[PDB]
């Protein structure tokens, strides 16, 4: 005798797609319902797997020139830490630029980590000048503009030759905060006192100010990369990250 | 600190882990899962597109398309765009999950059209131009409004290619960014009732693989319907 | 009976031959004989520009099709491909330039399968790249597998390029005034692996 | 037979076997020189010269003799995995290909005989294929190919 | 290249190996399943036929009949068509499944008539003409509209016969080329109602088998609804 | 570093690769890839003309310059040929005709190197030869190595022909009333231990 009985639960015929074991299918058009072997025939054996192939490729993210007229103690250039950041853009095509960390984490409500900037370095083994970099920890809104390079040692920072052999310095930003992650804020209307997305403001002073002849170019350019170590992100989002007009 | 100067211009030291304060380890997280690993990120099927039937016994046919130029909703949007461009070359199943919206007792069929064969002209709805054969013989599934409302079913890797790409130029654009078509064909529609809506969404499979990473598209790019 | 091209005879014979290979006692001449690598895998001078002071940032100073560049008669490696419809590869890319050390600036150089379609400049560095800054080198190498979306280029008549090779100013050229304006720069590209197939008497 | 299985699939992938039955008389002699060019079912051919001909792959056979038949095993070249039935679309599109070339069927030697004797020979051409694969099921009964 | 050369008319020689020109050896394909075993293929259930009542209390009865000669609607059509004329002689079980569409909370039974018993005249709906008790003694299923939708029940391999086939003539062709009949009898269906169609598929069971291979029929014979 | 095409470089840097060699799980095409054998030690049809009944006896129905004939476009050797300037080999030529049984006569094929010179044309047995006789075979093989007085040919400026393929009636091709007065005749050549020396982009 055929007793087989199951009560009919909950969530009749619902459908969840907030993750894979509700939003793999229930059958299969392939014939059989076969599967598929790996292939890397045409892929250079190049397989992907994780998003952190991009959060550690260090990109553009902003240039910022150091002119010989900016004087001692001059702020040169101020950036917000937080992986969202990057100013980079191209007038035609018509394009912002964002960065692979960047275009990463901006699919995410929470992130945390070592964020790594580096610089690069663009003058002649003519030039000769310093520029000290340093990290404000706190939130992405704070008023930074009053602090003088003498202040703003107290603070974790790093120094740097730009006349050398070498071309980069690699700073990375321990993660420092009252919270275990940041949030992606970007996407709310307004700001809100907690809700941040960076831990901080990075800064470039100006050091040593640029000394040079005269047949060099009266400054040199200097490209920041950005990219992250020991990186963490969760909470999957939709939101294309716009440019952070510093 | 050694790791806090470099030389990035060259290849080998540009490798060299960076570090330039003292820091401690991190530790460990409170969640399970990494929600960085592709397979369990896109495994939360992400949208894909939608469409409205006007008349009955008619069919709409989309094509699953990566092409980064195709722009939404007549191609991919949000997500599904924003994926596909962060590699080169995409092959392997993919599970998708079609929500039904609005009408009732309408008897609904659905088929997977390989890329390079007779199909219902894309992003149309009109009357079918295909032998009921030709559709079934595809591997089709019928289903009823009133009894389900929801469909999912894994899209086979059948396709005469060894992959498919979204960033690519006119030609190869139009052939190599493809994966395959689907086809939706309605059935007793009297429009005396109510509309009916379709919601696909897509998410990617175990069998899914993905091969070389290519640049984010920049922001511009990153569409949304 | 080996090879291509087979004959199918039935009022056969035997074969007549005479001497057999005689090895130079004293070669006339040193070289490696021709072999599929010697005139293949080997570099060639694909396409050369200049790079100014006027070039603005993120300037295009060179979008190749790299793999369509190497088919032509200007090179060897034609010879073998002009007589084959398909083919995969791998291939190894040298940009060098010549910057005084009065310059300063750089570029950056990137090989991009198919086409860069909306990619964020600023992120080509995620393609098999190298970067350039006068200050430091002068010259840069990438090697890359085979990457298409086809088991094989088509030569006769291709789909879509395989490799994009694109050399964008990454940091805008600047100098002090009597210094040269200007840079030319050169593109050096070699097949890798290269596996032939299909022999045809095509040509488009 | 082959065609009317692979009728039914969307791709497929193999060594095709053109085999060439002659009908003369041991009295004639000649040859015919079967060369494969690789490429798409639509690439204009009529340009090659039988020598031009030769640097494909090909193979002659001397009609004259105890034998009758050559069999043409035509090697998997392709720049895809598997080509596929587009012979189900409406139109061509550059790229989706449902052959992996042309054969073609040069004069090598021309055809000699007596007077008491037909004034040709013909050739039954027979199609098999060994190491097939095919997949994706699908419904279509492929027409005739008028040449 | 031994294989290059050959005599055709000796059965034996014929068996030769072919090869030309110098091969490697092709691989292995990307795929689990091989598509070409007849048993996974027609595995996918294929179009059978379809009809519509129009009147209450009626019912339909399609048999179902290899003959080559029976021109579809009533007929074997498309695919299965096609494959019952590959070989010559067929026996065993096959899964038939039915799709219903249209109408609603009609009931409706079904039973398999074996060849050479007394059924309900074939393609044509009227009002049946068999003692409810025959019908059901037959073996039948009772089901309704609202409830499913859909059926998919085996129908058993009962002839007095050793096999079936397709490819007859006249007589022979008119008791030999059939597996049996099927029989579909509506109740409540107030045409005040919606339409009701009904879609029928067949699909080849392992307990299946199939015999001596025929010459597949010419282009011109392969006919579709 | 290897291979030719060197490059000095002062201000040098490390190469940037990415991926490896894959191998086809499942190859793309069965053929073997191109190699120096597969697109130049292969057969190639040369030349080709027809044997009458007016053909007096002696009469030469072909001198070749076998070598020469197969630096052209068409044929694929040409690919290494038109980019090697010098180059040392053997030679294995196939000549084939066929004629009707009611056909009766013969021909004589000689390797001759250089020219026939003044060489008794009933002794051309001497050379690498194959005789075809009308009642017996209809076609015949001959393989010779490298003999030149110098130690390899000039492509693109030859000073005198390697071989000078010859063939003569060896005996008047007669026939009955109504037989064809005829039978085409093919020839082919290829290169055997080809080896190439010196690569160069000239052309004439
Ligand atoms: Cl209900």
């Amino acid at each position: 005798m055929m007793r087989n009985e199951t009560r009919v639960s909950t969530t009749e015929n619902v459908v969840n797609l907030s993750n894979y074991e509700d939003a793999r299918a229930k059958m299969s058009f392939a014939l059989d319902q076969e599967d598929w072997k790996s292939d890397p025939s045409q892929g250079g054996g190049i397989k992907i797997t994780h998003f952190t192939t991009w959060t550690s490729i260090p990109t553009l993210a902003a240039q910022f020139p150091f002119n010989a007229s900016d004087s001692v103690g001059q702020q040169i250039k101020v950036i917000p830490v937080d992986p969202y950041f990057f100013q980079m853009t191209n007038t035609n095509p018509d394009q912002k630029c964002i960065t692979a960390l960047a275009s990463i984490c901006q699919m995410f409500c929470f992130w945390r980590g070592d964020l790594v900037f580096d610089f690069q370095v663009f003058p002649t083994k003519y030039h000769s000048g310093r520029l000290l970099f340093c990290f404000v920890p706190g939130n992405e809104l704070i008023d930074v503009t009053g602090i003088t390079l003498k202040q703003a040692t107290t603070a974790p920072c790093a120094v740097m030759d730009i006349a050398g052999v070498q071309s980069t310095l690699r700073f990375r930003v321990p993660w420092i905060s009252d919270t275990p992650y940041r949030v992606n804020r970007y996407t709310k209307e307004a700001h809100q006192k907690g809700e941040y997305t960076a831990i901080g403001k990075l800064i470039v002073y100006c050091y040593n100010r640029l000394t040079s002849p005269s047949n060099v170019a009266h400054h040199v350019r200097v490209n920041v990369y950005l990219s992250a170590i020991n990186l963490e992100c969760f909470a999957p989002l939709y939101h294309a990250m716009d440019v952070t007009t510093q | 600190p050694v790791g806090a100067i470099t030389t990035i211009e060259d290849p080998v030291l540009a490798k060299k882990v960076p570090e330039t304060f003292p820091e401690l380890k991190p530790g460990e997280s409170r969640h399970t899962s990494d929600h960085m690993s592709i397979y369990k990120f896109m495994g939360r099927s992400h949208f894909l597109c939608t469409f409205t039937f006007n008349s009955n016994n008619k069919e709409y046919t989309f094509p699953i398309t990566l092409s980064s130029t195709s722009n939404p909703p007549h191609g991919l949007p949000s997500t599904l765009r924003w994926f596909f461009n962060l590699f080169q070359l995409y092959r392997g199943p993919l599970d998708l999950t079609i929500i039904i919206t609005g009408a009732t007792d309408v008897d609904g069929m659905a088929w997977f059209t390989p890329v390079g064969l007779a199909v219902d002209t894309p992003w149309v709805e009109k009357e079918s131009a295909l032998q009921i054969d030709y559709k079934t013989a595809l591997g089709a599934v019928r289903f009823n409004t009133r009894r389900t409302g929801n469909i999912q079913i894994r899209l086979p890797w059948y396709s005469y290619l060894y992959a498919v790409s979204g960033a690519l130029d006119g030609l190869g654009d139009k052939t190599d960014s493809t994966f395959g078509l689907v086809s939706i064909q309605i059935a007793n529609y009297n429009h005396s009732d109510e509309y009916l809506s379709f919601s696909c969404y897509l998410s990617v499979t175990e069998q899914s693989e993905f091969y070389f990473p290519r640049a984010p598209l920049n922001s511009n790019a990153m569409l949304s319907t | 009976g080996a090879s291509y091209f087979t004959s199918v005879d039935q009022s056969s014979v035997h074969t007549a031959e005479v001497g057999s290979h005689q090895i130079e006692p004293l070669k006339t001449s040193v070289d490696k004989p021709g072999s599929k690598k010697t005139q293949g895998e080997k570099f060639f001078l694909i396409h050369s520009a200049r790079w100014l002071t006027t070039h603005a940032l993120f300037h295009e100073v060179a979008k190749l099709d790299v793999v369509k560049l190497l088919y032509n008669e200007q090179f060897a490696v034609q010879g073998l491909l002009r007589y084959h419809t398909y083919a995969r590869f791998g291939i190894e890319i040298q940009v060098q330039i010549n910057p005084t050390p009065f310059q300063q600036g750089g570029l950056i150089c990137a090989m991009v399968p198919g086409d860069q379609s909306y990619g964020s400049i600023a992120s080509l560095t995620v393609y098999p790249h190298g970067l350039l800054n006068c200050n430091i080198n002068n010259v840069v190498r990438i090697k890359v597998p085979f990457i298409y979306t086809r088991g094989a280029y088509h030569f006769k008549d291709p789909q879509y390029p395989v490799w994009e090779l694109t050399i964008r100013v990454w940091s805008e050229l600047n100098i002090g005034t009597g210094t040269s304006a200007y840079t030319s720069l050169n593109v050096l590209a070699r097949f890798t692996d290269l596996e032939l197939h299909g022999l045809t008497p095509l040509s488009t």
